[PDB]
């Protein structure tokens, strides 16, 4: 079996800019390279056959080239919404074998996050279970740390984090973080923290609450 | 133009059978073979093989001839992959895609995916909460207000917010199994004239269990 081996897996560029993927096969596979493109949360869209050829619609920013067991892809004045893993098929022999891929991520302005920190729900209280819901929208680098402290004490179980891929609008990231907790314990204590860590600042964002009117 | 639908996800607990059916349109189906791919979630693309929509005859990868089985039901143009005693490493999102060519080097026009779980799981109902801020103005003139799908399975759920309305100011995060169920949140940013005075509401439908939810999330503090 031929193969194929993409590296680096990740690339960052700035919109308008220049990436280029790098494909290689471990043969002389003549030039039957295929590029595809997975948007995320979409089935793949063939952009280049033949190493160069392009399919019936991928309009020509996108590049294709290379040679014997060296190949690579280009995309230039890069669009928030290029953001997706990139793959190389070949097109040689059988079986018809793909590389591991590269996300390529839009580099962006930094953005400091939103935060919210959201009280159990009287209907989960209801149930005898608790959960504190922390937002954190629209960040930009991808790197945030998110600390849990119940009444000083930093809580380092029962936390259950999500990111958002990165957006292809503002190309940015967003997190949510659940402390799931028991009605017993939340009700043995009261101040509930989510307070984070992200490149925009030095002093953490902090987020933190208890039932209060307004 | 050329549109292949595939069969709805599927939940089969481990040793069972499972006919995936990828309904091809827009193109002659009897002059283009099939390929079947896999996605693995940690692996990337894996091409499992092809099935000439001509004389039926099918080629499989090395990784596959013997639990999965490739045929069609041309009078429909409909080729289905059928995978045998489902080990629960069969957990992917399997493509049906046009073979171009013969063969199948230029997968052109790929299906939707369909999604398999193999687990032992049960399927749970979830149970949705409304999360009211305590007060709390999310940045300029904006209040932001979520909704939590917790504790179900399996993937996937339909959260809206405002039954399709509201839109933008929407991130609904990935779903996360902690170990046997998911749970699942969305935010939305509206301005503060639009809330607590236009009703917000979350519309949550989980299908496996049947269910569809609708959440006011009606100021609590």
């Amino acid at each position: 079996d031929i193969v194929m081996t993409q590296s680096p897996k990740f690339m960052s560029t700035s919109v308008g800019d220049r990436v280029t993927i790098t494909c290689k096969a471990s043969q002389d596979v003549s030039t039957a390279v295929v590029w595809y493109q997975q948007k995320p949360g979409q089935s793949p869209k063939l952009l280049i056959y033949w190493a160069s050829t392009r399919h019936i619609g991928v309009p020509d920013r996108f590049a294709g080239s290379g040679s014997g067991t060296d190949y690579t892809l280009t995309i230039s004045s890069v669009q928030a919404e290029d953001l997706a893993l990139y793959y190389c098929q070949q097109h040689y022999s059988p079986p018809w074998t793909f590389g591991g891929g590269t996300k390529l991520e839009i580099k962006r302005a930094d953005a400091a996050p939103t935060v919210s920190i959201f009280p159990p729900s009287s209907e989960q209280l209801t149930s005898g279970g608790a959960s504190v819901v922390c937002f954190l929208n629209n960040f930009y680098p991808k790197d945030i740390n998110v600390k849990w402290k119940i009444d000083g004490s930093e809580r380092q179980n029962g936390v259950l984090n999500s990111w958002t891929d990165q957006d292809s609008k503002d190309s940015t990231y967003s997190m949510s973080s659940t402390l799931t907790l028991t009605k017993d314990e939340y009700e043995r204590h009261n101040s509930y923290t989510c307070e984070a860590t992200h490149k925009t600042s030095t002093s953490p964002i902090v987020k933190s609450f208890n039932r209060n009117e307004c | 133009q050329i549109q292949l639908v595939q069969s709805g996800p599927e939940l089969k607990k481990p040793g069972e059978t499972v006919k995936i059916s990828c309904k091809a349109s827009g193109y002659t189906f009897t002059n283009y073979g099939m390929n079947w791919v896999k996605q693995a979630p940690g692996k990337g693309l894996e091409w499992m093989g092809w099935i000439n929509t001509n004389t039926g005859e099918p080629t499989y990868g090395e990784e596959f001839k013997g639990r999965f089985a490739f045929s069609l039901e041309t009078s429909a143009s409909t080729a289905n992959l059928q995978i045998n005693n489902l080990k629960n490493e069969d957990k992917a999102t399997f493509f049906c895609a046009r073979g171009e060519d013969n063969f199948g080097s230029l997968s052109d026009y790929w299906g939707q995916g369909t999604t398999l779980t193999v687990s032992s799981a049960k399927t749970t109902a979830p149970s949705v909460y409304p999360l009211a801020p305590v007060c709390g103005d999310t940045t300029g003139s904006s209040v932001t207000l979520g909704c939590l799908v917790k504790g179900y399975f399996p993937e996937p759920v339909t959260l809206t917010w405002n039954s399709g309305s509201l839109s933008s100011g929407v991130h609904t995060f990935p779903a996360v199994l902690q170990s046997d169920l998911y749970t699942l949140s969305s935010s939305v940013t509206v301005t503060s004239s639009t809330w607590p005075s236009q009703s917000i509401t979350c519309n949550v439908a989980h299908p496996a269990s049947s269910t569809k939810v609708d959440k006011k999330i009606e100021p609590r503090g």
